[PDB]
């Protein structure tokens, strides 16, 4: 699900997470671009996802997460906190 | 507002036209038996070509736009030109003849 | 699902929401199945939409039609007459005209 | 900005082809204001919409804002007569 | 089933008359080729640019072009740059045409010579459309200034609105060397007179000037140029399609395309995104030729109610393709649609 990220109604006492590089148990599918969460497949894995050409953009979760990232930082907060980083990411660092 | 009454009241349809005068207006409003009180008021400003079907043989009176004829046959009496006569010069006549 | 028929069933209460006729809407309203119609012409909100116009009831109950001079009531008659009296599909037309 | 030259009120009634207009110069009366015989332009959009006044005073008011408040009459009654094409 | 034209550019028209709707334009390649200086075209389009390539360059080019239509249909200009930049991308990739690599740095440095000496044509007299339409710019104070995004790689635009001095912003702030600026993109804090056009797809004066990795616009220098398509650069790009992205979620929003022939990806692709996410916003896809020659544009406008897809012969209104009632809707030429936006202009 894309939208409900962006009217962002949930839950006060609910979290938020993110995963940025993506995890072992996605699957995209070979009908149309889906990126599904559910089993991990067997061999199958979307493991550091940058080769997708953007098709069917704002599917990749890549772009969505970033996204939810700099809007966050955008707001007036005043807090945020990083641990073990090694800054070795310019995509990351640029943001 | 010559038309007798009578005999208006009879006719099925109507087609108005874009009416002037107030006479004509009130004339035929007393003679229509389907009446929308937003399209009768449109009367004096349709433009050269717009009708108002109202009777029997529709089933809403409708503001339509009459399909124009080909080009080529209009309607057009061949009255006489007064300006390109006029504006011709005068050659000798021979009245003799007319006589 | 069925058509537009007139005379409504259950009239609206307070609060009601009001909306706009769209072009599929007219077309609903100013369209029938019925053989006997003929298009005359285009309704003046949208051009899409053809004016049906019973041809039995023009003829058998009677016709009229009123306008200023200025209006152009002669190319109506004329489009009228040559729509009514086509070849192809009315090949056994019978019109006098007193012109 | 505000009301240009050339201006002067509001479309506040349609009856398809009688319009009533409520005047919005205070005290110009003076090309004058308009007058019996005058004409007015409405643009709509794109088109001019040209008319010609035909009651101005109490003749052209609303009947039940004359029996609201009889004493007030900024109000023109205008008449539409034809448009400018393209 | 079928339309007629006059209610469409009376439509138009009235649409074109409100100061308060937004408006922007899309001028492709389809513009500079409705304008004849000589017997030739000022500016060929995409297939005239691959035909003068296949022409002028061997060997190794029609390997490339082998490889390419393997799986690929009749390419472009674009397609084989982008070729070519991703073996770049790759150290040892003189393996792949068996030409030991060094020699396609020089093969793309030719080409791109070639097609900014070609590309240099400069603007005829004052009866350009480009001149219409930047009086009819200027014509109106309107209180939200009209965009204009280009994706032809010459400057046409740049003289034809200089020719008729017009407030004029195009991202790059300074007058030697011209730092591209992305904060006063962002801030969008500009007086409303100021214009705004955006070039996507790159203009033939951008120097990519390395050391530091910076870019500037002036003037052209010889060979060094920036004609990127996209570009994989670790930018513009990115920056100026949000901007486009961001304009089409305003409230009210028409946009008009003349010239264009939908055969971008990520353009078709965005401005889905775009109608999709605000339904007032509205498309109008102008085009000269016959409707079944875009199968994109009619898959797009079956899909968004709010795309109006208007051609020579037929033209696709609300998810409802029909024809035009007695070619018909000459607005589709660049020559024509300046012609009405001048006369629409008094």
């Amino acid at each position: 699900d894309i939208r409900t990220i962006e009217e962002n109604k949930l839950p006060s006492r609910w979290s938020k997470l993110w995963k940025l590089h993506g995890s072992i148990n996605w699957q995209l599918d070979k009908q149309t671009q889906t990126i599904w969460r559910g089993t991990p497949s067997k061999g199958c894995s979307l493991i550091h996802p940058s080769h997708l050409k953007y098709d069917q953009s704002r599917k990749m979760p890549y772009l969505v997460m970033m996204d939810q990232l700099k809007l966050f930082l955008n707001q007036p907060s005043a807090i945020l906190i990083t641990c073990g980083y090694s800054y070795k990411d310019q995509h990351i660092n640029e943001v | 507002s010559e038309i007798d009454s009578t005999i208006l009241s009879q006719c099925g349809t109507l087609f108005a036209l874009r009416m002037n005068n107030s006479s004509d207006r009130n004339h035929v409003l007393g003679a229509v038996s389907d009446s929308f009180e937003g399209l009768m008021g449109m009367l004096p400003t349709l433009r050269t070509g717009e009708a108002i079907i109202i009777g029997e043989s529709v089933r809403l009176p409708m503001r339509t736009i009459i399909s124009p004829p080909p080009f080529g046959r209009r309607p057009d009496s061949l009255d006489p030109d007064v300006t390109a006569k006029w504006s011709n010069n005068r050659v000798q006549g021979d009245y003799k003849e007319v006589l | 699902k069925k058509e537009f028929e007139r005379g409504v069933s259950q009239y609206p209460t307070i609060g009601d929401k009001v909306h706009i006729v769209t072009e599929p809407d007219l077309k609903k309203i100013y369209g029938t199945q019925n053989k006997k119609y003929i298009s005359l012409g285009n309704i003046a909100s949208v051009d899409s939409i053809p004016a049906l116009v019973n041809i039995d009831t023009l003829v058998t109950r009677h016709s009229a039609v009123l306008g200023s001079t200025g209006s152009g009531k002669s190319t109506t008659v004329t489009s009228i007459l040559q729509r009514i009296s086509d070849m192809s599909q009315f090949p056994s037309a019978r019109i006098i005209v007193f012109d | 900005m505000t009301e240009a030259s050339t201006y002067i009120g509001t479309v506040q009634d349609v009856n398809g082809a009688n319009i009533r207009v409520v005047l919005d110069i205070n005290t110009i009366s003076s090309y004058r204001i308009g007058q019996i015989g005058s004409f007015v332009r409405i643009p709509i959009g794109y088109i001019n919409l040209f008319g010609i006044v035909s009651q101005v005073g109490a003749g052209a008011v609303p009947d039940k804002l004359l029996e609201v408040e009889p004493y007030g009459h900024r109000w023109i009654s205008v008449q539409l007569v034809g448009e400018e094409g393209i | 089933s079928y339309y007629d034209t006059t209610q469409q550019l009376s439509l138009l028209k009235h649409v074109l008359s409100e100061d308060k709707r937004p408006i922007a334009f899309i001028i492709a390649a389809g513009c500079p080729v409705s304008i004849r200086h000589n017997d030739a075209p000022l500016i060929p389009d995409v297939a005239g640019l691959t035909r003068k390539i296949s022409d002028s360059f061997d060997s190794l080019l029609m390997k490339i072009i082998q490889n390419l239509k393997t799986t690929i249909p009749n390419p472009t200009i674009e397609d084989i740059l982008s070729y070519i930049r991703l073996l770049q991308q790759i150290p040892m990739s003189g393996k792949i045409h068996d030409v030991e690599n060094s020699v396609i740095n020089a093969l793309e440095e030719s080409i791109c010579e070639l097609i900014e000496e070609e590309v240099n044509v400069d603007l005829p007299g004052n009866a350009t459309p480009y001149h219409k339409i930047a009086a009819w710019i200027n014509s109106i104070n309107r209180e939200h200034q009209v965009e204009i995004f280009t994706t032809n790689y010459d400057l046409l635009m740049e003289q034809a609105l200089e020719e008729l001095n017009v407030p004029y912003f195009d991202g790059f702030v300074g007058s030697k060397r011209a730092f591209f600026d992305i904060r006063t993109i962002e801030e969008n804090k500009l007086p409303s007179r100021w214009s705004k056009l955006w070039k996507l797809h790159g203009s033939i004066n951008w120097q990519l000037d390395k050391q530091t990795q910076t870019i500037w616009r002036g003037t052209p220098s010889k060979g060094c140029s920036l004609i990127h398509p996209s570009h994989l650069k670790y930018m513009p790009y990115l920056v100026m399609m949000d901007q486009l992205k961001l304009f089409l979620n305003q409230p009210s929003a028409i946009l008009i395309t003349c010239g264009y022939s939908y055969k971008d990806q990520h353009i078709n692709e965005v401005l889905s995104q775009g109608l999709q996410t605000n339904p007032n916003a509205l498309i109008y896809g102008l085009q000269y030729d016959v409707l079944e020659n875009y199968q994109e544009a009619k898959d797009m406008a079956l899909k968004r109610s709010n795309l109006i897809l208007l051609a020579k012969d037929r033209a696709i209104i609300g998810k409802k393709e029909g024809e035009w009632k007695p070619l018909f809707f000459k607005l589709g030429d660049f020559q024509h649609l300046a012609s009405f936006l001048e006369e629409i202009s008094q």
